């Protein structure tokens, strides 16, 4: 018995370590910056066109070195940055025990389903109420900007700032946060799968994990594993309604061509 | 073949 929670505790602990070794940017690195102490160069603000087009002369000068419209420009950027978050994830992903040992076609499957799930909610470390840290910490762009953009490109953040807000009053720290982007990962019901059985065992054994970590961690918040579960479902249909728009966008707006391995994930998800 | 195929095996 002593065997297994020595178990539960290392993997927990692995699993936070392959979080701290993939992802560029976690919940502590954000606070930093954010705090702000004590970042030599705090974050550019980004809050109307100005400010917008001064950050991109700065931070990305290639798309400006031409020009899209502002709202498609910010488009591109978003979309690389979620392809850089997909590579984040891909190897995260195959440091979880088991993981790597699917069939390819299941793990590319847990990956497809997981991607956005998992985006969305390590976002949130990078989200206040005012707005969210860009450019690998070094711009801030408000969310009354987002706001203001035309439609439909004024759609895509709020209700990311909107899910942010409630998932961030929790109080997780990376610790927590590894554990539930490992559980979203490895879930036995995604579409198609192949070894399900296997899977759910997997998953099984990650939430479990998760559920002993949290009672540590958080012995104030007793429901906390409930509304994590809770999350989990909330953030299925944040993705399920932002492909919708995603679609949208790529149907109605001719300058805005998604990248290949996005629409990859995105072809016959929901 | 695919995109996320090749993600998986880059490494
Ligand atoms: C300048 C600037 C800025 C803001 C961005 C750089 C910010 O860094 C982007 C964060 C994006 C959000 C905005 C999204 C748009 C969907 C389109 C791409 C997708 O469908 O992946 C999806 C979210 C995921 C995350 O990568």
């Amino acid at each position: 018995e002593d065997s297994e929670t020595a178990d539960l505790k290392s993997l927990a602990k692995r699993i936070y370590e392959a979080y701290l070794k993939n992802f560029n940017m976690n919940k502590v690195k954000a606070r930093v910056i954010l705090s702000g102490k004590a970042s030599n160069n705090p974050p550019f603000v980004i809050h109307d066109m100005e400010t917008l087009c001064m950050a991109e002369k700065t931070l990305v000068a290639k798309l400006v070195a031409n020009n899209k419209e502002a709202e498609v420009r910010i488009f591109h950027c978003c979309q690389c940055t979620s392809v850089e978050t997909v590579t984040e994830l891909t190897e995260f992903a195959k440091a979880i025990p088991g993981f790597a040992n699917l069939d390819l076609n299941d793990q590319v499957t847990l990956l497809k389903y997981g991607v956005y799930e998992a985006i969305f909610a390590m976002l949130s470390s990078v989200m206040n109420k005012d707005g969210m840290l860009v450019a690998y910490g070094n711009g801030f762009i408000t969310r009354e900007f987002l706001k203001s953009l035309r439609k439909p490109f004024c759609d895509i953040m709020e209700p990311k700032f909107d899910f942010a807000m409630k998932f961030n009053a929790l109080e997780l720290d990376d610790s927590d946060i590894s554990l539930f982007v490992a559980a979203i990962i490895c879930c036995g019901d995604r579409p198609g799968l192949l070894n399900v059985g296997h899977i759910e065992k997997m998953q099984e054994g990650i939430v479990h994990v998760l559920r002993l970590h949290l009672q540590s961690n958080h012995p104030d918040d007793i429901f906390l594993f409930p509304k994590l579960l809770q999350k989990m479902a909330d953030l299925r249909q944040l993705v399920t309604e932002h492909a919708q728009l995603v679609q949208i966008i790529k149907k109605t707006e001719s300058d805005a061509a998604l990248h290949p391995l996005l629409q990859e994930i995105y072809r016959d998800m929901y | 073949l695919s995109l996320l195929q090749k993600l998986l095996l880059a490494t």
